[PDB]
């Protein structure tokens, strides 16, 4: 069941240059969405000690 | 001083708790097989003597969004996703059966079929699925069937070894446990293996968090939280004014 | 020695479902101990 | 830790602690073929690894 | 007696 | 309204059934 | 005293 | 208050209670 | 036997801060 | 005198 040796041949990387770009798009958006929550909590805590 | 300070503080505190619940959904947008948690408020009245004017509100998790998640095509033999409604029976480290949707399966050195989180996947025997060690081609069937090819065997020696245990119980009768595994609310209730659930192999199911829905509820929680904080400030302002009765 | 006891302020004035007061302390509100 | 008691009620409220990356999984799919004119570069077709 | 007033006792 | 019997504590349950 | 009372001396 | 006949001691604020 | 020290902010801090000269810190013990 | 008290004349 082992593989066969092919001379004068090379195996290219199996990375999908389109998978990474689509993965970048989602990861960038999730990164920004969580930042707004941190900013939102900061203003809410800032409101409490500024009002009370 | 007026008891509306704590009646408004409790509302403000609970709005923060709902904010924590929503913030967890946004942190888990890219999680595999993640069911978004719901958040609401319940009006609990202080029944007793006096005028019925004091009603509290506490946040609760009435349920989860069991809609189909985002399916990611990975072109991997050990990647499966449930078609529509269903679950995969797994046991955690303790050894307790739980329903998950993480179809990112893997095989260890001993041959046990686990998922990305390390939970053993159950089979028809109700025991964790164990494959022969020297494999050469693993294909998951449409109905959860696992067919393997022994190493060095010809292409015609394809046989099934096990079947993935797929369970389709009532969604509203499930609760998410402390480790993300959905279980029955009634303890000691068997998980019956359903023969209707289908697996779309070659793909992975993402989370079903509606990001815009989370954000538009965040902006509502902020406004309701801040209004109650102003009630706290107007409660102490009234107390300071009434303090001049005894002054003389 | 028939006293009433409990945590004053914000902790007690939450509804009992919050479970912030220790149960031992919360039960000294009816005159026990 | 009675989570199944009143999990849909305020007494049974459970809050998550966030998210984490559990693993960086390798996908050992077979890549494409690069036919070269060098007589010393070689490829394994299928299962197997060169040992150095 | 305000017609239809809320009460202060568990329903 | 001075009564002779101490007022009862108010109750804020999650469900009025289990009260 | 209070069953859950805290001590003011080093543990 | 509760008048005693011996002076009260000073409070100790150690960074580690073992080194006390 | 005077009891002495820096009044206020420097004294009302844990000794780990160590913002008081050691000679002055001795005076509060009750010996001069 | 205090061991380390500042004087009031030029050093």
């Amino acid at each position: 069941g082992l593989g066969e040796i092919r001379q004068s041949m090379l195996e290219a990387s199996n990375v999908n240059v389109t998978e990474e770009l689509v993965n970048m798009i989602e990861a960038q958006r999730v990164y920004e969405m969580n930042s707004k929550v941190i900013s939102s909590v900061d203003k809410m805590m800032s409101f409490v000690n500024q009002q009370l | 001083m007026d008891r509306a300070l704590f009646l408004a503080m409790s509302g403000a505190k609970q709005n923060m708790q709902a904010l924590q619940l929503r913030a967890n959904n946004l942190a888990n947008v890219s999680t595999t097989g993640f069911r978004a948690d719901l958040a609401q408020a319940r009006s609990m009245q202080a029944y007793g003597e006096g005028h019925p004017s004091r009603v509290f509100s506490m946040t609760e998790r009435p349920g989860h969004n069991f809609a189909q998640g985002s399916v990611i095509t990975t072109g991997r033999d050990l990647d499966v996703t449930i078609e529509g409604s269903g679950w995969i029976s797994v046991l955690d480290h303790t050894g307790k059966e739980g329903l998950t949707r993480n179809g990112n399966l893997k095989v260890d050195q001993n041959g046990m079929l686990t998922n990305a989180s390390g939970h053993l996947v159950l089979g028809e025997n109700d025991a964790p699925i164990t494959l022969p060690i020297p494999l050469s081609k693993i294909e998951i069937g449409r109905d959860g069937t696992i067919s393997v090819l022994p190493q060095g065997a010809p292409a015609e020696e394809f046989q099934a070894v096990d079947r993935i245990k797929l369970v389709k119980p009532n969604d509203q009768s499930l609760f998410k446990d402390t480790n993300g595994l959905f279980r029955h609310k009634t303890p000691n209730q068997p998980y019956e293996a359903d023969a209707t659930v289908s697996l779309q192999t070659g793909a992975i199911e993402g989370s079903n968090v509606n990001a815009v829905g989370e954000m538009t509820a965040l902006i509502d929680l902020q406004r309701q939280f801040e209004m109650q904080v102003k009630m706290m400030s107007t409660a102490e302002e009234m107390d300071k004014s009434s303090d001049s009765l005894l002054r003389m | 020695g028939n006293m009433v006891a409990g945590i004053p302020g914000a902790l007690s004035n939450q509804p009992p479902a919050d479970a912030s007061i220790p149960q031992d302390v919360a039960q000294m509100k009816d005159g026990s101990v | 830790g009675q989570s199944s008691q009143n999990t849909e009620l305020p007494s049974g409220l459970m809050l998550g602690a966030g998210s984490k990356v559990v693993a960086t999984q390798k996908v050992h799919t077979h890549g494409n073929a690069q036919t070269t004119t060098n007589a010393l570069d070689m490829m394994v077709e299928g299962d197997g690894f060169f040992q150095v």
